[PDB]
């Protein structure tokens, strides 16, 4: 989940892009 | 709970900027 991987650990801009459409 | 909600607000804004026109999906 988005929360599981970015609210516990920091996320790069590339990691967040995986959640784009 | 509260900690998770505050992070979600920023995550949701960040996704908005990265994805741009493609859009995104948020499910907690
Ligand atoms: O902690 N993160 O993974 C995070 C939260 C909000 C925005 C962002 O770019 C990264
Ligand atoms: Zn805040």
């Amino acid at each position: 989940g988005i929360v599981e991987q970015c609210c516990t650990s920091i996320c790069s801009l590339y990691q967040l892009e995986n959640y784009c459409n | 709970f509260v900690n998770q909600h505050l992070c979600g607000s920023h995550l949701v804004e960040a996704l908005y900027l990265v994805c741009g026109e493609r859009g995104f999906f948020y499910t907690p």
